[PDB]
């Protein structure tokens, strides 16, 4: 009951207002007061002004406390234990709880990572967005929860969010699919992510290409892929198996695509290897 | 008034002779301590040998010049 | 008391240690560079006082003493600023060893007041 | 909504990038320094109440060591105060607790601090903020302003029932029912493994004295290194120091026309490593 409604007022992080759209479990002594101060480093929560500015004087971490793991002039990715920084991901969790209906902080960080995506800055490495993985999936999931914060849309976030997940996936010589229900704008972000990297890939590729070979290029799983062509009306069934071919439609999609000119993940930039848990 | 600070000139002279000294030293003893105790678990490697892996060393670049 | 806990522990405990070691050490490096360019840069100036004190000696003024002192000052105090970061650096280095080589001994200690642990 | 009118006075400073990769695995509780903060109801009572006509001034950060070192304190001798939150402690039954409280690894610093062989100021990491540098020790502080203090941290307290001054999250209590609150959060669920063989335990009770040996050895260097920055950075304050000196004596012996001694106001090559 009480869950199903805005927790808190009027939020500050950095130097951004923001308008929470759900619930979180912050301290509900917070819920009294008319402004709530986010840092825009620790993410860490403060009701009082005085409090903050103490806060401010004294921290000295100016970007998400683990190891930078991918950088290029546009943003930066840090790899973020739940274990190992526990108040940290309590408080990213809080603050994408109040932007994600059905993100759950029934129980502790410990098994999840943390892979955050920032922009840097003359003050330092500032968070835009991050996605959250499960240290151990039973269904292979490559992402549990994806988020893009409210101040930082209109600038192509989400889609480079969504391209390091299966770029970690990829490094892990794995298939990899987001968690469970897909809030409405996280599916329609990801159909979006699919049919662009399907229809770019089969268009510069040229030469017929089998349903497993997409699925090893991408990571994509084969679900995702025969969903995707099919919405593109691309799929066909024959003797048996599925094919994908090309029409009118999907060269022209290719070239408006190829326009763009979007921000893009640069596999060459990534320096990490997939985590080893005993 | 100037004999004094032609006094307290050659205490702050010698002052930097003696931190010159023990630099020298610090220097010596890094380098034979990266022999020592790198010559299964350790901080050059990961806890789970090179000239390249003297990263102590390689720290100063008075080393760096003297090895090039 | 469980060794083989104290030891899985440990090891993830330290698992990043080795890779903030060199990256430490090599900002620590990058600053000595600069800092022996700009060594050079004020060592230079400060042969040419030397140079002329050594013919006409210190009562004559060097013809540009002025100027020149301005400028070894200058790049004497960015030195300095360069050497305190190194000094930082190397303080953290030695602080993330530090404690957690503490952590460990208060393990061993805990494990040894126990019969778990042979002293 | 959009931009905040503040913001660069609460985010001030430089963050300098490195050409590698970030490093980096200390916690938030690690860069935060004092875990204390001061709101708007402490500094009223420190402005008014305790500095307004002091010869001796209690900092804002002074403030927040000693009300930190309160809190630790009664977290160890009073862990179920909200049973009887006015039976708390008075500050000289909690004195003996505080002098002997080791906050922020004090006691490590002190240490490092004396084996560089620096014992000038105090040992400073990243961690640390410049600002901090002009606070006093806390055992001074107790002294002086200990009382005083733990009369006002003392009410707050109790106020709260105990509880903490700073809003917590809520957790779930082990003897609780429970009833379905969306806003008990973080619920912790152990590992429970068997123990290995007794053989096994002996192998890595060997494998952790070698790991204490080779996080011996690093310490060592890493404090030989820290040395060797030490001695430099005494170096270029003898440099500016010389500098100095060598003008001063220039001009009071230009003023005066002495002649000769000349040996110390010239830099002489020696053979160098």
């Amino acid at each position: 009951e009480v869950a199903r409604v805005r927790n808190l007022n009027r939020i500050i992080m950095g130097k951004y207002e923001i308008e929470p759209w759900y619930f979180s479990p912050y301290p509900i002594e917070l819920t009294d007061e008319d402004f709530i101060y986010i840092d825009d480093f620790t993410l860490q929560y403060f009701g009082s002004k005085k409090q903050y500015e103490r806060y401010r004087k004294k921290c000295t971490l100016r970007h998400p406390p683990g190891n930078e793991i991918y950088r290029d002039d546009y943003v930066s990715f840090f790899e973020i234990d739940g274990r190992k920084q526990r108040t940290w991901c309590r408080n990213l969790c809080l603050l994408s709880k109040l932007f994600l209906d059905h993100k759950t902080l029934y129980y502790d960080v410990d098994p999840f990572l943390f892979y955050c995506m920032t922009r840097r800055d003359e003050l330092g490495h500032h968070l835009v967005g991050y996605f959250s993985k499960e240290k151990e999936s039973a269904d292979g999931y490559n992402v549990a929860c994806i988020l893009t914060l409210p101040q930082y849309q209109r600038m192509g976030y989400g889609k480079l969010l969504i391209e390091f997940s299966y770029e970690l996936s990829k490094k892990e010589n794995k298939v990899g699919s987001p968690q469970k229900p897909l809030s409405d704008l996280g599916l329609l972000s990801y159909r979006a992510y699919w049919s662009d990297t399907l229809i770019t890939l089969l268009v510069e590729h040229q030469k017929e290409i089998t349903i497993d070979e997409i699925s090893s290029m991408t990571s994509m799983t084969t679900t995702d892929i025969l969903h995707t062509a099919k919405t593109l009306n691309i799929l066909r069934y024959y003797k048996g198996q599925h094919i994908i071919f090309l029409n009118e439609d999907i060269l022209d999609r290719y070239n408006r695509l190829k326009a763009k000119k979007r921000r893009t993940i640069d596999p060459n930039r990534l320096i990490w290897k997939p985590p080893v848990f005993t | 008034s100037y004999e004094a600070l032609k006094a307290e000139l050659k205490k702050s002279l010698q002052d930097r002779r003696e931190q010159e000294d023990t630099f020298d030293n610090l220097q010596q003893e890094i380098y034979d301590k990266e022999t020592e105790y790198f010559s299964s678990g350790n901080i050059i490697k990961g806890f789970d040998f090179n000239n390249n892996d003297r990263i102590f060393s390689l720290s100063s670049a008075t080393y760096v010049k003297q090895q090039h | 008391m469980d060794p083989s806990l104290v030891l899985e522990q440990t090891i993830q405990d330290v698992s990043n240690l080795p890779s903030e070691f060199r990256y430490l050490l090599e900002e620590i490096g990058s600053n000595d560079l600069k800092l022996i360019e700009e060594k050079k840069k004020y060592e230079q100036k400060e042969s040419q006082i030397h140079k002329f004190i050594r013919q006409q000696g210190s009562i004559p003024k060097h013809p540009q003493e002025d100027g020149l002192d301005k400028e070894i000052k200058e790049s004497l105090l960015k030195c300095q600023s360069l050497q305190r970061e190194k000094c930082v650096l190397a303080n953290t280095a030695l602080f993330l060893i530090a404690r957690h080589l503490n952590k460990l001994e208060k393990n061993i200690a805990l494990l040894e007041e126990d019969g778990v642990l042979a002293p | 909504s959009m931009t905040w009118n503040e913001y660069d006075k609460f985010y001030t400073g430089s963050f300098q990038e490195t050409t590698s990769y970030i490093k980096f695995s200390a916690t938030v509780e690690d860069c935060c320094g004092t875990n204390y903060n001061m709101d708007e109801r402490d500094e009223t009572f420190l402005n008014e109440q305790v500095n307004k006509g002091s010869s001796d001034i209690l900092t804002e950060d002074e403030f927040e060591i000693l009300c930190s070192s309160f809190e630790h304190a009664i977290h160890e001798r009073q862990p179920f105060l909200s049973m009887d939150p006015e039976s708390i402690l008075s500050f000289e039954e909690l004195k003996p607790t505080l002098i002997k409280s080791d906050m922020a690894d004090f006691n490590l610093r002190n240490q490092l601090n004396h084996e560089i062989n620096s014992h000038k100021t105090h040992f400073i990491t990243q961690f640390d903020p410049v600002s901090q540098m002009n606070t006093r020790p806390l055992i001074q502080l107790i002294e002086k302003f200990g009382s005083k203090i733990y009369d006002y941290w003392r009410e707050r307290k109790i106020e709260v029932n105990g509880y903490e001054i700073f809003p917590q999250l809520k957790f779930e209590r082990p003897g609780e029912k429970e009833e379905i609150d969306p806003y008990v959060c973080f619920r912790r669920r152990e590992v429970r493994h068997p123990r290995k063989t007794r053989r096994i335990d002996i192998l890595n009770s060997q494998r952790l004295r070698a790991l204490h040996q080779e996080l011996k050895n690093a310490k060592d260097l890493a404090l030989l290194v820290a040395k060797r920055e030490n001695v430099s950075l005494n170096w270029i304050n003898d440099e500016l120091k010389i500098f100095d000196q060598r003008v001063k004596i220039k001009n009071l012996k230009r003023s005066l026309n002495i002649s000769g001694e000349d040996d110390d106001l010239i830099n002489h090559k020696r053979k160098r490593p």
